[PDB]
RNA sequence: ACGGAAGGGCACCACCAGGAGUGGAGCCUGCGGCUUAAUUUGACCAACACGGGGAAACUCACCAGGUCCAGACACAAUAAGGAUUGACAGAUUGAGAGCUCUUUCUUGAUUUUGUGGGUGGUGGUGCAUGGCCGUUCUUAGUUGGUGGAGUGAUUUGUCUGCUUAAUUGCGAUAACGAACGAGACCUUAACCUACUAAAUAGUGGUGCUAGCAUUUGCUGGUUAUCCACUUCUUAGAGGGACUAUCGGUUUCAAGCCGAUGGAAGUUUGAGGCAAUAACAGGUCUGUGAUGCCCUUAGACGUUCUGGGCCGCACGCGCGCUACACUGACGGAGCCAGCGAGUCUAACCUUGGCCGAGAGGUCUUGGUAAUCUUGUGAAACUCCGUCGUGCUGGGGAUAGAGCAUUGUAAUUAUUGCUCUUCAACGAGGAAUUCCUAGUAAGCGCAAGUCAUCAGCUUGCGUUGAUUACGUCCCUGCCCUUUGUACACACC
C-alpha cells in the first residue's frame, strides 16, 4: 500500500556513474545510496 | 567336431577330438561335476552304451546361460550329441545308428533340445496364467 | 587410402538394409577391402503404461515398443571414396555416422 | 526500454498485428502485417 | 547416445506434427514431410509463409540458419466445414460419398457430441469396404480423431479409410486373405 | 521471492500439458503416461505385442 | 427391450480332483468409521498396492497465515511539475518483504484507480460432453445381393444334430452365393552341423604359457598378440508345421483318439489388433479438450511457512514376514535372463584407500553386445553346530549410538551394530487364483526416485499333484416363451 506521496517541485555517492542526481536523504550517518 | 545342447536356457558347447579318454565339463573332471545327486545324470550319456567304451575320444564341453540342473542337463545332452557327430563323420554312420538306437531307447531329451520355454508374464496378476486375487465380494 | 568406420542405426528395416547393402556393392563396384556388415543386437524400447487415465476398470496395462537396429562396417578408401560414400547416403530415416 | 529490448529483438498481442499459438508450451509468436 | 538420440528426434518429429497441425491449418495441412491439401500457399507470397516457419523452428529448436484421399486432410477440411458453417449430416454425407468417389477403398466417419442438447448422441455414415481391425488395419487404413470446438460444446469426429490395396504401390498389393488362381 | 525448486515434481512436467502427474522420465522422454499413450505412434513407439 | 419364465451352451472372472493360498498374528498399504484446523478427492463382479497417488520444499486440489499480477486490448487521471515501481536508517510479520509505518530518494509516458472485460483454476457439473479406458466381450456376433414365405412391418439365409476357441466347419436343409468381426494378419519363444557377416560376440593353429607333469599332455593370462572359421551368440533374406503318416472313432464328414516321425502336434506356446452396438461404468482431479456458472487482487490464479493425507474405541481387502529338523545358523560350491545408464555433466559404477557396518576417498570404463555386466543373485548343493524346546524360526515392540539421500529425517525416509525375543504351536463358517516350464518357491532389472517397496511391469533359476471333463453352484451368450413395455422395468 505504498502511496508515493507527490512528491512536489522540488548529496553524492559511490558508483560515479549515476548522473548527479541521486541527492540522498540525510537521516543518520546515510552511506548508503538509493540505487542499491 | 563340434556341438552344442541346451534345456531350458544353458547352454554347452563341447568339442570333441581324437584324444585319449579325457572328457571335461568345465575343466574339472566328469567325477566332480557336483549337483551331488545328477554326478549320474551326467554319467549318463556315457555309461548307457558302454562302461568306458571309448579311450581315443576327448570331449571339452564349457557351459553357461541357466542354472545348475539346467546346465547339467546341458552338458550331458552336448556331449552325447558331440559324441554322436564324431561317430557320423569319422567312426562309422552304423556305429552312430547303434548308439542312437540306445540314446533314443534311453531317450532323456538326450538328443533334442528340450523346446520347454518360459512363457511370458502377463498383467494383472504374478506368474503368467494365474493372476492376482480379487475378493470385492 | 584412409580406414574408417560406417555406423548405421534406424527403426526402419527396409531403408536400414537398403543402405547397408548398397554400401557393399558400392565398395565391391570400386574392389575395396572391408570387414563385413555386423548387425549388433536389435534392442527393444519396451515401456508399460497404464491405458486409462483414470483409476477405474480391471487392471489392464498395455506396452509400446520402439526397436532399434543398427549395424557397422569397417572399409579402407581414400579421402574421395569416402565422401562419396557419405555423400550417397542421405536416406531420410537411416542416422549414419563415419569415423576415422 | 525494458519493453523496447524485445521491440527491437522482434525486428501486446492485443493490439493486433501478433499472433500467437501455443504448440506444446513454447508460445510461439508470429508478426504480420 | 543412440536410443536417447533417436527418441529425441521422434518427439523432435511430434513437435513439427504438432505445431505444424496448430499453425499451417489455415492453409490446409495434412502432415509433415511439409504436406498441405494445396502446394501453392506453402510458397504463399514467393516464400514468406515458409521463410517465417523456418524462422521460428530454428528459434524453438536451436537450429542454424543454414543447416484428396488423407484422413487427417479430410477430417480438417470438415472441420472447418462444421465450423464456418454447414448441415452436419449433410456434411458428413459429402465427405464419405467424395472419398467414396475418389478411389477409396471404403469410409467411415462417426461424430459424437451436442448436435443438440441431449444426452449427446453417435452418428455415423459408413460406405464401402472396411475391414476393423488386424494388422492389415496398420497396412492399409488411415484414421484420424478430431475435435471440433464450436460455440457450445465440443465434437468428436473419427474419420476411417480403408485405402484400396490393389492400388498400394507399395508393400503387399492384394488383401492378405486374397486367393485367385488363373485357369 | 522463489525457492529452489531443483528437484521434484516442481523442477519435472510434462512438456505437453505440464502435469507433474504421470511423467516419464526414460530414455529422455520427460511427457505424461496420458500424453504418450495418446501421442505415442507418432514418437516411433508402435504397438506390436 | 425386459421378466422374481423355461431350455441348451460355454468359462478354473464356475465346479469336479487337486496344488498354493486369504480369512486366525505382526507390519507396509488402500478403503470405511471416529475426532482433529484438514485427517483432500474419485471409485463401492466391472471400488478397497487403483487413480501408473512409494504425500518432509514442489506433488496439494485441504487448514491457519504471507506476498504478488503474470487483470490481454480499449477508456480517462495533475499522468508530459512526475502517473507509478523500488529503497537502505529503523519497529513490524520466520522472512535482509518498503506487507505496513516514522521518512525522503532513484528512473520516468510501461503503470494505479475507476470503467468494462477478462485470464487461470486440482472449483462444480463425466444427469451437458469430446477423447480415452473399463465392462457387456478370459465373448462371440452382425449384415446386405438374388431367390423363397408374408398384404405388410418383417422373415429365411443366420438351422434341428454333430464338430470347433469361434456364426469354426461338416451336415441337414427355400435357399444360393457372399461381406465385417473370429480366423486370416503381425510380434515374440522355440529349430536351421543350410546362405549372408562379424577385437562392439564366440571358437580353434601358431611365439607372448608362469603352474603340474617333463614325450608334451589339463587349467591356463597375454583385449592393437597373427591366421582362418561362424558349430556356440548376434540379425537379414529364407526354410520348416500343414496336425504329416499309419490304425480307430467317426451320421456321410467336419473333427477327435493312440503310436511313429518331428524342433515343436492344446489354434506349435504366449500375446498385439479386434466388429454391428450399449452402459446415464470412470475421468471436467492429465491435457493450452470443452458449453454454463463461480472466482477474480481479503482470489477458488500463482507463490512461500507449518502441518495434513501416516493419524486409532473399531471393521474390510490385496500383500511380506511368518508359525520351524524337507528347519535355523555359519562357512563352502558360483548359475541366469528383461534391461537401465552422463556430452552441457554428475548416471551405472569397475579397481585401489579408510571404516566392523552403513558410508566417504584416489581415480577408472562406459553416450554403451565394448564398461557396471559374466549383474561372482537368491532359491539351491556340500560340510558342521543347534535338538527338538515360543527356543537359536519371528524381529513384531523401543532405546542408545553410527551416515548418507535430502536447504529440511521431529510426526522413526533408509541402512547399519547392540540390546526384549512378543503374537503366530497349521487357521471356524467361509473363501481367491490355477491345468506344464503354467502352480508354487526364489531372486533379478524397470516405472515412480534428490532417498526409501512389502506395489506394479517384465525377466529368469528349482519345477510338482490332480483332470484331459461337466453344468452341481456362479457368471454370461443363444433359443423359446409372456408382455398393457418402445423415453423400452429407472
Ligand atoms: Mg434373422
Ligand atoms: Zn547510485
Ligand atoms: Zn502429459
Amino acid at each position: 500500500k505504498h502511496k508515493k506521496v507527490k512528491l512536489a517541485v522540488l548529496r553524492e555517492c559511490s558508483n560515479p556513474t549515476c548522473g548527479a542526481g541521486v541527492f540522498l536523504a540525510n537521516h543518520k550517518d546515510r552511506l548508503y545510496c538509493g540505487k542499491c | 567336431v563340434q556341438t552344442f545342447g541346451k534345456k531350458k536356457s544353458a547352454t554347452a558347447v563341447a568339442h570333441v577330438k581324437a584324444g585319449k579318454g579325457l572328457i571335461k565339463v568345465n575343466g574339472s573332471p566328469i567325477t566332480l561335476v557336483e549337483p551331488e545327486i545328477l554326478r549320474f545324470k551326467v554319467y549318463e550319456p556315457l555309461l548307457l552304451v558302454g562302461l568306458d567304451k571309448f579311450s581315443n575320444i576327448d570331449i571339452r564341453v564349457r557351459v553357461t546361460g541357466g542354472g545348475h540342473v539346467s546346465q547339467v542337463y546341458a552338458i550331458r545332452q552336448a556331449i552325447a550329441k558331440g559324441l554322436v557327430a564324431y561317430h557320423q563323420k569319422y567312426v562309422d554312420e552304423q556305429s552312430k545308428n547303434e548308439l542312437k538306437k540306445a540314446f533314443t531307447s534311453y531317450d532323456r531329451t538326450l538328443l533334442i533340445a528340450d523346446s520347454r520355454r518360459p512363457e511370458p508374464k502377463k498383467f494383472g496378476g504374478k506368474g503368467a496364467r494365474s493372476r492376482f486375487q480379487k475378493s470385492y465380494r | 587410402i584412409i580406414k574408417i568406420r560406417i555406423t548405421l542405426t534406424s527403426t526402419k528395416v527396409k531403408q536400414l538394409e537398403n543402405v547397408s547393402s548398397n554400401i557393399v556393392k558400392n565398395a565391391e563396384q570400386h574392389n575395396l577391402v572391408k570387414k563385413g556388415p555386423v548387425r549388433l543386437p536389435t534392442k527393444v524400447l519396451k515401456i508399460s503404461t497404464r491405458k486409462t487415465p483414470n483409476g477405474e476398470g480391471s487392471k489392464t496395462w498395455e506396452t509400446y515398443e520402439m526397436r532399434i537396429h543398427k549395424r557397422y562396417i569397417d572399409l579402407e578408401a581414400p579421402v574421395q571414396i569416402v565422401k562419396r560414400i557419405t555423400q550417397i547416403t542421405i536416406e531420410p530415416g537411416v542416422d549414419v555416422e563415419v569415423v576415422v | 526500454e525494458d519493453r523496447n529490448k524485445i521491440h527491437q529483438y522482434l525486428f501486446l498481442t492485443s493490439k493486433g498485428y501478433v499472433k500467437t499459438q501455443f504448440s506444446w508450451q513454447y508460445y510461439y509468436y508470429t508478426l504480420t502485417e | 547416445s543412440k536410443k536417447r538420440k533417436l527418441v529425441a528426434d521422434g518427439v523432435f518429429y511430434a513437435e513439427l506434427n504438432e505445431f505444424f497441425t496448430r499453425e499451417l491449418a489455415e492453409e490446409g495441412y495434412s502432415g509433415v514431410e511439409i504436406r498441405a491439401t494445396r502446394t501453392q500457399d506453402v510458397l504463399g507470397e514467393n516464400g514468406r509463409r515458409i521463410n517465417e516457419l523456418t524462422l521460428l523452428v530454428q528459434k524453438r529448436f536451436k537450429y542454424a540458419p543454414g543447416t484428396g484421399l488423407s484422413a487427417v486432410a479430410q477430417a480438417e477440411s470438415m472441420k472447418f466445414k462444421l465450423l464456418n458453417g454447414l448441415a452436419i449430416r449433410r456434411a458428413a454425407y459429402g465427405v464419405v460419398r467424395y472419398v467414396m468417389e475418389s478411389g477409396a477403398k471404403g469410409c467411415e466417419v462417426v461424430v459424437s457430441g451436442k448436435l443438440r442438447a441431449a444426452r449427446a448422441k453417435a452418428m455415423k455414415f459408413a460406405d464401402g469396404f472396411l475391414i476393423h481391425s488386424g494388422q492389415p488395419v496398420n497396412d492399409f487404413i488411415d484414421t484420424a480423431t478430431r475435435h471440433v470446438l464450436m460455440r457450445q460444446g465440443v465434437l468428436g469426429i473419427k474419420v476411417k479409410i480403408m485405402r484400396d490395396p490393389a492400388k498400394s504401390r507399395t508393400g503387399p498389393k492384394a488383401l492378405p486373405d486374397a486367393v485367385t488362381i488363373i485357369e | 521471492f522463489s525457492h529452489p525448486r531443483r528437484y521434484g515434481k516442481g523442477s519435472r512436467q510434462c512438456r505437453v500439458c505440464s502435469s507433474h502427474t504421470g511423467l516419464i522420465r526414460k530414455y529422455g522422454l520427460n511427457i505424461c503416461r496420458q500424453c504418450f499413450r495418446e501421442k505415442a505412434n507418432d514418437i516411433g513407439f508402435n504397438k506390436f505385442r
